[PDB]
């Protein structure tokens, strides 16, 4: 159907985009990173916390288990640390690393995640 | 609590119980009565003599729903719940005194910068209900909080006439004005903006 | 033994909360610090309960009326997380905030005298 | 060219993970009632930077320690005042994690001076937060945001550490920073606080 119209460039979201890796021994899908991004913004941040974030998973890759994921442009601190807090997920030991920060995904990917082979 | 500070009202009271809790807390009450077929002329005529204060809330209505209802009844405030933009839209262009939580089952604020404008062209009011919050989930209240606080910014920002309101339909779902002014907070508001979203803008939609 | 009250500079900055729980059911002083707690983990976080620091300072399971202490710039914030509760334990509550000070006598002498406190 | 330290490594494999993100690694060997001389020798042969780790230890083991191995670095873990105060008059390079097991966080502006005169540092560790409930961590953060706010008043040397029992518990020095942006600090300080003042602390083994 007719979706909104985007918002003007003061009104529209500010973001910022984080460049992550996932140490483990077990792998991982996309949808288990959406899922332990969303549990623990919801236990760290609450849900007024995760309202205020905005933690939102641009892509996840399964082969070098790194990924993009998008939040406030002011509060990637809470979120890394809400990233930074994860221990495990269904039954799988993890670390995630944050591999640097940049306002916009082109960016990000360039100096980032390039070398991961995203381009 | 009826006099001394500022008169209070509660725009979307939708249960008897709940009417007679909401008066003890707020100066002014408006029980709503939902139709998605047609307006029953009758029940709709009665409760305006049992409550007082009344409106006529139309729950994902058709088009032709909608045209019927803002002429025949001219003289009772018309409230629309849909989660369809092209609903929320024509009921816009309707002349309707208010769009009650757009958001509740989409996935955005049920409203953008031009349909903001076009609420302020057509004097529509937007509603904000502590309802859909209360009986969420995490993930769910978290979304909802999210949706509500951007459509906050585009209602602040394009002086769309706005309110906060427990949507209640049920004694249980009822809130103190004070309490209910947190939400308003929480979302964006300063606490006067809050204040003034359950009296001072009521008081406009009532203005007709 | 027993660290030293902080400098008034130092220290935090604390508002009292009066509140009232309306409901059929009764509460102990036990089953009113866990709600409060559970709420305000589900909807302010870990994080945003230690910035908050909500902490019930006593409740009156006869009038049902209690004070709940929370950091001075965030008393909004807790008011959201205690709206938000409607139920705890099988029973159907609402909780309803009567008034905010800055100490505890205070708070008292202005909401909750009429209530039979001190 | 900026280099970070993790003060607080107890692990082997931890060690392992933690060297390659941080330049330098310092391997606290924990002791409860006697420091082996001899696990303590081979510690530093096998790691280098070794600190003594003294876990609720009783004052007359903290005096011991610091009287015959002050050539080591010295750390102390305990949730009691008394051994807290203690620890720090003795002059031990830093009290970790007090607030751990306390209902407050185990330190005050009289305490915060003493350190600061004495040259003891606070340490801040991750650990306590990554395996403890909701209750547990809300009060946690409460408690390193409060100390947090004493120790940059004072100016009392601290840093921000893993405390890693496993490699799991080990992470990324910038990420490792966000714990004390969340807990208070300035993007800058939380930078320095696993940088500069590490670097100061160890400058007494000079
Ligand atoms: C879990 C929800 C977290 C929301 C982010 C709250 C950020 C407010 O946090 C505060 O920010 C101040 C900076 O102005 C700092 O000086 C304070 O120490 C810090 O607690
Ligand atoms: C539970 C922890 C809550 C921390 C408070 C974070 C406040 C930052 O949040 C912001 O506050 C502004 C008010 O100045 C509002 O206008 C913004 O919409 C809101 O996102």
């Amino acid at each position: 159907m007719r979706k909104l119209k985007t918002l003007p460039p003061t009104l529209r979201d500010k973001n910022r985009y984080i460049a992550f890796e996932i140490i483990s021994d077990g792998d991982f899908t996309k949808d288990e990173v959406k899922e332990l991004i969303w549990k623990s913004s919801l236990e760290v941040l609450g849900e007024t916390g995760t309202a205020i974030v905005k933690p939102w998973l641009i892509k996840f890759d399964p082969n070098t288990k790194t990924g993009i994921v998008r939040s406030d442009r002011e509060y990637v601190e809470y979120l890394r640390f809400a990233l930074m807090l994860v221990s495990e997920f269904n039954g799988k030991r993890l670390i995630i690393r944050t591999l640097g920060v940049s306002g916009t995904i082109k960016r990000l990917k360039r100096k980032f995640l390039a070398k991961y082979g995203w381009k | 609590v009826g006099g001394g500070g500022v008169k209070f009202i509660e725009m979307d009271i939708r249960d008897k119980e709940a009417y007679e809790l909401a008066k003890e807390w707020f100066d002014e009450v408006v029980v709503s009565i939902k139709f998605n077929e047609e307006v029953d002329k009758e029940k709709l005529r009665e409760a305006r003599k049992e409550y007082g204060k009344v409106a006529i809330l139309l729950s994902n209505p058709k088009p032709s729903l909608v045209r019927d209802t803002v002429q025949k009844f001219k003289s009772y405030l018309i409230y629309v719940e849909s989660n369809d933009l092209r609903v929320i839209r024509y009921s816009i262009e309707k002349g309707v005194d208010a769009i009650i939580s757009p958001w509740v089952n989409r996935k955005d604020p049920g409203i953008d910068h031009v349909l903001a404008k076009l609420m302020v062209k057509k004097n529509v009011a937007l509603g904000f209900s502590l309802r859909p919050l209360l009986y969420s989930n995490p993930y769910e209240r978290a979304n909802l909080l999210r949706f509500m606080m951007k459509a906050w910014k585009l209602v602040e920002k394009y002086k769309v006439r706005r309110f906060l309101t427990s949507s209640a339909q049920e004694k249980w779902d009822v809130r103190y004005p004070r309490d209910l002014i947190s939400l308003g907070v929480v979302i964006g508001m300063e606490i006067p903006q809050a204040k003034a979203s359950i009296s001072m803008y009521p008081e406009i939609i009532l203005k007709r």
